[PDB]
């Protein structure tokens, strides 16, 4: 059984930070590109970020650009999303995918249950 | 006993049972065995081929035949319009992926 395991979510004040983790289960993610999308209730899936296997290529959606940083540790089989300066607009469940390249080729699909992120006062 | 000549990427493994029964998958492999050039070559990928399997719905499978070892690499499998056109940077990464994978397997 192969899946990605999302964690690191939680509640934070506006301006706050969180670091999210995407950890492969049942496979090694070294050679695969990984990307993040998020979904909030009453909203469609929206792409957040994506990173190439070598880390040499990263992508970000416009509304998170500058604030988010995606990184990976292949020896740890884990991909990270550093979220800084969090805005209420960033409230959503965050999901991880694995793919052949960054930018993503395949349409977004769920690899796990995701991690909840709430930013509110 | 003979080692399998078929190799599944994580992505293909994730999606295979959704698009193909074991019986259908067995027949598909048997067709590939007899005709490794069964699918058409995707340009600028270094020989990746694309094949539609009729089966519900029809599936597309992307694979590479490694001629040296006579071994098949199954990349991904999907239904209509679940995959997109590749650009240069993506073809670059995909070819490196095929390579890296080819060398781990």
């Amino acid at each position: 059984q192969v899946q990605l395991q999302e964690s690191g979510g939680g509640l934070v004040q506006p301006g706050g930070s969180l670091r999210l983790s995407c950890a492969a289960s049942g496979f090694t993610l070294d050679y695969y590109a990984i990307g993040w999308f998020r979904q909030a209730p009453g909203k469609e899936r929206e792409g957040v970020s994506c990173i190439s296997s070598s880390g040499g290529t990263t992508n970000y959606a416009d509304s998170v650009k500058g604030r988010f940083t995606v990184s990976r540790d292949n020896a740890k089989n884990t991909v990270y999303l550093q979220m800084n300066s969090l805005k209420p607009e960033d409230t959503a469940v965050y999901y991880c995918v694995a793919d052949f390249a960054c930018p993503l080729i395949r349409e977004y699909d769920y690899w796990g249950q995701g991690t909840q992120v709430t930013v509110s006062s | 006993h003979m080692k399998s000549v078929f190799v599944e990427s994580t992505i293909f493994e994730k999606y295979r049972d959704e698009y193909l029964s074991d019986e259908e998958y067995r027949l598909f492999q048997a067709e590939l065995m007899l005709n490794p050039k069964l699918g058409d070559v995707i340009q600028g990928t270094g020989g990746l081929r694309k094949i539609r399997v009729a089966s519900r719905g029809g599936s597309r499978i992307i694979y590479y035949f490694l001629d040296e070892k006579r071994r098949f690499y199954l990349l991904t499998i999907y239904g209509k319009n679940e995959m997109s056109d590749l650009n240069a940077n993506q073809r670059k990464q995909l070819m490196a992926f095929m390579e890296a994978w080819r060398n781990e397997q």
